[PDB]
């Protein structure tokens, strides 16, 4: 039958393939832009800002943020879901297929949204307030938080969590969804995020056994400490955890919200949760004073404990007492989101693009690397692009490792503020 | 698009005028860092983005965080700030044309005054910088 084609897209996995593992000093990624799948704005006032994707199982979810004057995700008035599919046109590279677009119903009222890709279905995990501060003075219970999904076929069903129903591990007051992208194992959603808690309940061993300048007049001990609070309200510390959501047919709903280990714990800042390489991948933006990639494989879920990376070589730009390549503690706050993917195992390497700067966002550059050293690089553009955020998904396309990437980009002064996407492979030959 | 002449965050400083500030016009694209100089003696300083409501007032609410805290005389610390929508800040941070923004300290300068909420070299030796994008004179 001449309808019938294999699938093009397979989870990068399983024997290592054969690609450049070492150093290059001028490598081929065969980079691409994406230009036809995010939608385009005739009022040049509009800004669209904070991209998410995450792709799974050859399917895609995209969601970005609009908002008038303002990139800020909170003044954002309309906030974009989009389905679809990775697909073969011949083109010898993969292919974004754009299936579904709908606006989220509650979009005036989102606080933050986190997409995953299931079974062939896009989800995106909602938190809903009529409170933009919410996350300084209030709870959650004065909040919504919705489970929407839909598909190519179907129009968008979006229901509510029960989180009455939800069991924590600890004694919060309030969770947001914070992330580039959650993950689907089993019957089970688990989706990255940012909780609330009134009262220090934690403990800094690897912050304390720093030994270099801190503030005078200040304990060490006291330094890490403070430094997981939030800089709005002193009251309240952040502390990153994960949702894990069981379901049937999206009816009779189980939920557990569980905090990340208090291994080496930083501020609470936008994770990801990804399948790769047969294993679970957890990245944390770094927004406090350790300014070195935060990442690891999940050894155990309860507590959930990913197991860090010790890097010495990727970090992220911020301004003022962290800059990049800070390792002090210190009571600080910035950074940006640049997450990764991982590429082999064995050799113990991943992309992500990354902003070459100390300071300023700006100058992404595709970064392949182990945790000592980087391999190879390329900018990616030949003038100076503003950035702010990125992430990376990879993934084999006809047996070889191939990658996507959305850019948070701010191409045009000031105007016409639009997302890049981006698809590149992974160098056969170094 | 250029780099602006640094500005050292101090009492030496001739740049902060008196009763006035420092006022400067920078354009999108523009480069300018604020440093905490390193050292006999030593100021201690907290620096605040605020509107011109707090900056006039020389007051700084209680939410606000610093870009600057300077607190480390051993140390160098630098903001570089480019003029562009887009900076690693929480708050976000955003340059925009034809808006204003202003920088002050409300602080002794003495260890004991650094977490000063209301008056300090903001009221007294004027140290509060203006500055005016995509804007000129
Ligand atoms: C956290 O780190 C800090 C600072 O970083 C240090 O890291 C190590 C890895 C080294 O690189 C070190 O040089 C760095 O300073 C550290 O605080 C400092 O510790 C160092 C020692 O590690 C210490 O330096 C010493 O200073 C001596 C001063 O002597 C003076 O008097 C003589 C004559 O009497 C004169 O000639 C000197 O010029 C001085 O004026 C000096 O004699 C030493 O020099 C020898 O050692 C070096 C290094 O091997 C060698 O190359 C030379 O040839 C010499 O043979 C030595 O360098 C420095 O004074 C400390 N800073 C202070 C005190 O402010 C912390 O460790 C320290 O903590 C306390 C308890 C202190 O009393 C030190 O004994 C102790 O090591 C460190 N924290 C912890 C918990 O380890
Ligand atoms: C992160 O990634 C980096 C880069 O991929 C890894 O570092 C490399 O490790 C390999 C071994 O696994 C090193 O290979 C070595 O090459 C030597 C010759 O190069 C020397 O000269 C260069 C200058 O160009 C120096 O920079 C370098 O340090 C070396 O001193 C040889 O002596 C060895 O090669 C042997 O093995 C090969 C097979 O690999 C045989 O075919 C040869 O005949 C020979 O027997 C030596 O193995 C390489 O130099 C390293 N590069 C670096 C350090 O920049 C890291 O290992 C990786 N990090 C982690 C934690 O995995
Ligand atoms: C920094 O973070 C702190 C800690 O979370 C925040 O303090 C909380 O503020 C909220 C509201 O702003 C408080 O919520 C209220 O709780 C009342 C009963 O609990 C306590 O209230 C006092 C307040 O000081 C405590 O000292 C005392 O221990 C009590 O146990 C409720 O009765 C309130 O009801 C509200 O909602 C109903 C609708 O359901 C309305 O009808 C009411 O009018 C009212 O609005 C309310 O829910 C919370 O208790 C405070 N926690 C503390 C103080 O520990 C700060 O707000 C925050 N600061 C900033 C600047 O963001
Ligand atoms: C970043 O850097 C950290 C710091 O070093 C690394 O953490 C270490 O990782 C190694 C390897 O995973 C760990 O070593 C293993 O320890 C097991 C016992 O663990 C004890 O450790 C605690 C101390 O906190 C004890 O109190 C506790 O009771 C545990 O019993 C060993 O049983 C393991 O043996 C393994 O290796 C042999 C090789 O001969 C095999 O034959 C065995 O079958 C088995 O695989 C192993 O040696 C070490 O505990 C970690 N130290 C810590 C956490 O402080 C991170 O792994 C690193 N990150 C990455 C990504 O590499
Ligand atoms: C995505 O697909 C997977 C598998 O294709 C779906 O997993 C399925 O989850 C249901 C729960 O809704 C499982 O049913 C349960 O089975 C246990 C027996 O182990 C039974 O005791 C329970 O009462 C319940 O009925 C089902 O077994 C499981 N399928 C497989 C193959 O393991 C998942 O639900 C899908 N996610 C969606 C549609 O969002
Ligand atoms: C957010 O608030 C709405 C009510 O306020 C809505 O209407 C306007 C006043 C305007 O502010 C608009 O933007 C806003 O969304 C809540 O809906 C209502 O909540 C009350 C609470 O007692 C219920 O009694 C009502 O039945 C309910 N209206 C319905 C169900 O149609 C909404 O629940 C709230 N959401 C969150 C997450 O707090
Ligand atoms: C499960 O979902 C399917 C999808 O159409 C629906 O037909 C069926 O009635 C649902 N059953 C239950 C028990 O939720």
């Amino acid at each position: 039958s001449a309808m019938y084609s294999t699938n093009a897209y397979a989870e990068l996995a399983g024997p290592p393939k054969i690609f450049c593992k070492s150093v290059s000093k001028d490598p081929d990624f065969r980079l691409k832009q994406i230009d036809y799948v995010i939608p385009v704005q005739q009022d040049r006032s509009i800004c669209m800002n904070n991209p998410l994707l995450d792709i799974s199982d050859g399917f895609f979810t995209y969601i970005h943020y609009e908002g008038i004057n303002s990139c800020k995700k909170s003044d954002s008035f309309k906030v974009l879901l989009s389905h679809g599919e990775i697909v073969d046109r011949g083109d010898y590279r993969p292919s974004l297929y754009l299936l579904s677009s709908h606006y989220h119903p509650y979009s005036m009222q989102v606080i933050n949204c986190v997409p995953v890709t299931c079974n062939q279905s896009s989800f995106v995990f909602c938190h809903i307030s009529n409170n933009t501060k919410t996350l300084d003075n209030s709870d959650y219970s004065s909040d919504e938080y919705y489970i929407t999904y839909f598909n190519g076929i179907d129009r968008p069903k979006t229901k509510k969590i029960p989180i009455n129903n939800m069991t924590a591990d600890n004694r919060y007051i309030h969770f947001t969804f914070s992330g580039g992208g959650g993950v689907c194992l089993g019957e089970e959603f688990i989706i990255p995020v940012t909780t609330v808690i009134n009262t220090d309940v934690f403990t800094h061993d690897y912050c304390e056994s720093f030994n270099c300048s801190v503030q005078t007049g200040k304990s060490l001990k006291e330094i890490c400490s403070e430094s997981l609070r939030s800089p709005t309200n002193s009251s309240r510390y952040n502390l990153n955890g994960i949702m894990i959501i069981s379901q049937n047919n999206m009816t009779d709903f189980k939920i557990q919200l569980n905090g990340i280990t208090y291994n080496k714990l930083s501020f609470g800042s936008p994770g990801r949760l990804s399948k790769t390489l047969g294993q679970v991948l957890y990245y944390q933006s770094s927004m406090s004073w350790d300014t070195y990639l935060k990442a690891g494989f999940v050894e155990k879920w309860k507590p959930f404990t990913p197991n860090w990376m010790n890097n010495t070589v990727i970090s992220r730009p911020n301004q003022g007492n962290c800059p990049r390549y800070h390792k002090c503690p210190e009571i600080c706050y910035g950074g940006t989101y640049n997450d990764i993917a991982p590429l082999d195992l064995g050799k113990d390497m991943y992309v992500s693009v990354i902003l070459d700067s100390d300071q300023l966002a700006e100058n992404p550059e595709i970064t392949v690397f182990n945790s000592t050293t980087i391999l190879y690089k390329e900018r990616v553009s030949k003038d100076e692009l503003n950035t702010r955020s990125t992430t990376t998904s990879c993934f084999l396309f006809l047996d070889e490792p191939w990658c996507i990437s959305v850019l948070e980009t701010n191409r045009f002064n000031g105007k016409s503020i639009r997302p890049e996407i981006y698809s590149y492979k992974i160098p056969k030959y170094c | 698009s250029i780099v602006l002449e640094p500005i050292y965050w101090q009492s030496s400083n001739s740049k902060f005028l008196p009763g006035q500030g420092l006022v400067l016009y920078p354009q999108i694209g523009d480069k300018l860092d604020i440093i905490c100089p390193k050292v006999g003696q030593y100021e201690y300083y907290k620096v605040y983005m605020v509107d011109k409501d707090q900056a006039d007032r020389c007051t700084i609410k209680k939410e606000n965080t610093p870009l600057l805290n300077c607190a480390k005389p051993d140390q160098d610390i630098k903001f570089t700030i480019k003029f562009q929508e887009f900076s690693p800040n929480l708050w976000g941070l955003e340059f925009q044309k034809n808006k204003d923004y202003y920088i002050i300290s409300t602080s002794n300068g003495s260890l004991e005054g650094l977490d000063n909420q209301e008056g300090g070299v903001c009221q007294t030796r004027a140290m509060k910088i203006l500055m005016k994008v995509g804007q000129d004179a």
